[PDB]
């Protein structure tokens, strides 16, 4: 089948934290962990412009 | 020749192992992992589709009665019902008022594409752990695998190698396992013979293909209304197409050590755990006897910069007293530094260049070139990016060792207040000697 892709989202880098900037033209799906000893899922369905770090 | 190491389990992480013997010149080896799957031991338990309830059609008699049938198979259930009215498309269709039967019949099987897509339920007891690490030595670069288990033993070139077992026994599923399509899921599922409606499992197989289905899907067979002919049912929904959207995430979205999780011989590829031991067979046609070797004497070494960066942030200056050009083998004695590229060529003139990597603010690396060695120590800076693409190169480890700057001031403050400590001692020492007895 075919799928489009979303556009690259925006960071900016700080200490020990990245801020992530988001734009979405239709629902779109969120997913990070943490690939060390204890992992700490994340999901969301992402709708609007919203920013998370 | 013999010779053990262990290396740690980080994809992308060329190690080094140094070997040393009388009558040759020291030589150092380059381990370097590039893959690690991890099966577990399958079993289907079973196999899960989405079923086909087939209703046919609806058998009337117009003058007489029938009765049941009580066949063989899955959710089978059929009932009689007393006199209705057809009425099927112009006027009737029995031409009586009553006394006109209309049996009713259900059931219910496996799909017709359960052998393309179904979810596959298994068990997950042991695993047996491969990899491809690859070997470099002098002139001789080869890539083999191995099950990584203390007996199996493979060659390289005209050496041989053997890898033991891994240290923890740690597995990113659990006893239990449902692999559908590409999204192992560490579920515990419920059990043969005991499927539920609703939720996954409702229709339950041995294997993909053979008799003796299992289902119940609750199937409940009312009653037809006034003079239309269908045969109307009830039942629960298909469990299969809830849990395809229901699904929160696969295993691949939360596995504990960052590791993808592949479906078809199903796997656990890339995880990052413990460490792995060696074992050497080195023959004697590899090394060079000490008289061939380029005589090195009078080593001293010279830092310039060394950041605490997560690549090989570090220049190092070296000078020696030579007698011929040669190659020698560079190698490290501490775990706070890790010389790259192991394979110096020495020359004429007292000077080469290595590059080193650290994590702590002051080293205390000492170097050997080709039996003779001298030590390094450095006054190191921290970076500015604070994240990176890349992984870490260094070993983790932030202490300074004995003489950095950070503890130099505390031997000026533990030689200061103790050394007046024991002054006050040998003040009580006088006089519990001489005016004890006067
Ligand atoms: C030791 O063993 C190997 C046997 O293969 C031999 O050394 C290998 O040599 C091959 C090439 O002959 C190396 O493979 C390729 O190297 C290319 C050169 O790298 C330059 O470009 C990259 C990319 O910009 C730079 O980062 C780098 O600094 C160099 O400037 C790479 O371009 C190749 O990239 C491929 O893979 C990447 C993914 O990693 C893809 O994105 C690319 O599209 C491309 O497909 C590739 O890496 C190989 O790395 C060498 N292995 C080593 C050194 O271990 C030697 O012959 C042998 N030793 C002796 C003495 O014989």
């Amino acid at each position: 089948c075919r799928v489009p892709v979303a556009r690259a989202p925006g960071v900016t880098y700080g200490k020990r934290e990245l801020t992530v900037k988001l734009h979405p033209d239709h629902p779109t799906l969120l997913t990070y962990r943490s690939l060390g000893a204890d992992p700490r899922p994340y999901e969301e369905w992402i709708d609007r412009y919203v920013e998370r770090t | 020749y013999e010779h053990t190491a262990t290396i740690p389990n980080v994809v992308g992480f060329p190690y080094k192992a140094h070997i040393e013997r009388n009558g040759f010149s020291p030589m150092t080896l380059q381990l370097e992992v590039l893959g690690t799957s991890l099966e577990p031991t399958l079993n289907l338990e079973y196999i899960t589709c989405e079923y086909k309830t087939v209703v046919p059609s609806p058998y009337i008699k117009c003058c007489g009665t029938s009765e049941c049938r009580s066949m063989e198979r899955p959710d089978y259930q059929c009932q009689v019902y007393t006199g209705v009215y057809p009425f099927m498309w112009g006027g009737a269709y029995c031409f009586c008022d009553t006394e006109n039967t209309q049996l009713s019949e259900a059931y219910v099987d496996r799909s017709d594409v359960c052998k393309h897509d179904h979810a596959a339920a298994y068990k997950a007891h042991t695993a047996a752990m491969k990899a491809t690490i690859r070997i470099s030595y002098g002139n001789l670069n080869q890539t083999t695998t191995a099950f990584v288990n203390g007996e199996h033993t493979v060659t390289v070139g005209g050496s041989r190698f053997t890898f033991g077992p891994i240290s923890t026994a740690w597995t990113p599923f659990d006893n239990k396992i449902v692999v559908y399509k590409n999204d192992v899921y560490n579920q515990d599922f419920p059990p043969y013979g005991s499927g539920q409606p609703g939720r996954f499992g409702d229709i339950q197989s041995r294997t993909v293909e053979s008799k003796d289905l299992y289902a119940n899907t609750a199937l409940k067979l009312s009653r037809p209304s006034s003079g239309t002919v269908h045969v109307p049912y009830t039942q629960t929904p298909s469990s299969f197409k809830y849990w395809i959207k229901e699904r929160g995430t696969s295993l691949n979205d939360k596995a504990p050590f960052g590791c993808v999780i592949k479906t078809n011989p199903v796997r656990a590829e890339n995880c990052a755990v413990g460490n792995i031991p060696v074992s050497m067979d080195i023959p004697d046609t590899a090394f060079t006897r000490v008289i061939d070797a380029p005589a090195v004497t009078n080593l001293e070494c010279q830092v310039a910069v060394c950041t605490h960066s997560s690549d090989f942030g570090g220049i190092a200056t070296l000078t020696f007293k030579t007698d011929k050009p040669g190659k020698c083998a560079v190698h490290s004695h501490s775990n706070v530094a890790t010389i790259q590229e192991a394979a110096v060529d020495i020359k004429t003139d007292g000077k080469i260049t290595l590059h080193f990597s650290t994590a702590s603010a002051s080293p205390a690396f000492k170097v050997s070139v080709c039996s003779a060695k001298t030590t390094c120590m450095a006054a190191c800076e921290p970076p500015k990016d604070h994240i990176v693409p890349y992984g870490a190169s260094h070993n983790n480890q932030v202490f300074p060792d004995m003489s950095g700057t950070a503890m130099t001031w505390v031997q000026r403050v533990a030689g200061g207040l103790g050394g007046l400590t024991l002054a006050a001692v040998a003040v009580l020492i006088l006089v519990t000697c001489v005016t004890m007895r006067r």
